[PDB]
């Protein structure tokens, strides 16, 4: 995240960090005791399906303060429609190998019925994204969660406004053309989370592009409402063996 | 009321009905208070609550 904010221990309790290895592969979104909404290009490259790592209730990653919940990944099913190293479909739906215990600190963001989301949802401007990506274009990442407000843009003005990156349906645009704020790499499958009558949801999700905060241009997020159905459906559905699933789209 | 105008007036989600029929729900972990529009919650941790914050407040 560029030009935005620490958020504070427990106001981000959704969020969700990535570890291939031990190392930081992407962020995440809790949506259940055992489901995680990610992004499908974080796992494009991975070899060992077996060394996938789910965190909740991390927030400075240089400490441990016992708040944190590790959990294996048992499944990523990603849509059948999704094409590695591109950006339309991207998203993923992750089953944990067992439920995180919900607490103060970890708490699931409501997945929105499709209507709500497409009637109502889509037009509250500004959202939140988080992560503990880059702070900057070519910097380092963050040791300490970070968010940031943006707001969304109708894909007719994002185009309009922009000045490459094709936006189709199961995308919108959202943040910054002046090159100051932005997510960035080391956010991606994070959320994009939207608040509405004392209630926050799940309308995004962090997706990637060349750089960040560049002059411009806007974020383009994972459009949530198009894979409502999609990932309600596979939520119901009975784990199956092997790590990756690809599943028909819609 | 509809459901595209205003929520239908729902808190939460909405359903349009045959007639001037309108339907308000609740998320998992919510109830429906007898406004028929307002979602309160029904467990310790209903999504997209922040609890610091909602304890902070009450
Ligand atoms: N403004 C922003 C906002 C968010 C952003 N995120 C990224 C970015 C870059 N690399 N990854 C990444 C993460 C985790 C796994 C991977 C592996 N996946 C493949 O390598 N696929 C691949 C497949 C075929 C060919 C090339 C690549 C890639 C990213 O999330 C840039 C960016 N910019
Ligand atoms: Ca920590
Ligand atoms: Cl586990
Ligand atoms: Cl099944
Ligand atoms: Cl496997």
């Amino acid at each position: 995240i560029v030009g935005g904010k620490v958020c504070p221990k427990g106001e981000c309790p959704w969020q969700v960090l990535l570890l291939v290895n031990g190392a930081q592969l992407c962020g995440g979104t809790l949506i259940n005791t055992i489901w995680v909404v990610s992004a499908a290009h974080c796992f494009d490259k991975i070899k060992n399906w077996r060394n996938l790592i789910a965190v909740l209730g991390e927030h400075d990653l240089s400490e441990h303060d016992g708040d944190e919940q590790s959990r294996r990944v048992a499944q990523v099913i990603i849509p059948s429609t999704y094409v590695p190293g591109t950006t339309n479909h991207d998203i993923a739906l992750l089953r944990l190998h067992q439920p995180v215990v919900l607490t103060d600190h970890v708490v699931p963001l409501c997945l929105p019925e499709r209507t709500f989301s497409e009637r109502t949802l889509a037009f509250v401007r500004f959202s939140l994204v988080s992560g503990w990506g880059q702070l900057l274009d070519r910097g380092a990442t963050a040791l300490e969660l970070m968010v940031l407000n943006v707001p969304r843009l109708m894909t007719q003005d994002c185009l309009q406004q922009s000045r490459s990156p094709n936006i189709t349906e199961y995308m919108f645009c959202a943040g910054y053309s002046d090159g100051s704020k932005d997510s960035c790499k080391g956010d991606s499958g994070g959320p994009h989370a939207t608040h509405y009558r004392g209630t926050w949801y799940l309308t995004g999700i962090v997706s990637w592009g060349q750089g960040c905060a560049t002059v411009g241009h806007f974020g383009v997020y994972t459009r949530v409402s198009q894979y409502i159905e999609w990932l309600q459906k596979l939520m119901r559905s009975e784990p199956r063996p092997g790590v990756l699933l690809r599943a028909p789209f819609p | 009321l509809i459901c595209v105008n205003e929520n239908g007036g729902c808190e939460q989600y909405c359903s349009d009905h045959t007639g001037t029929k309108r339907s308000c729900r609740c998320h998992e972990g919510y109830s429906l208070l007898a406004d028929g529009v307002s979602c309160t919650p029904t467990v310790e941790y209903p999504c997209g609550k922040i609890p610091i914050l909602e304890k902070r407040n009450a």
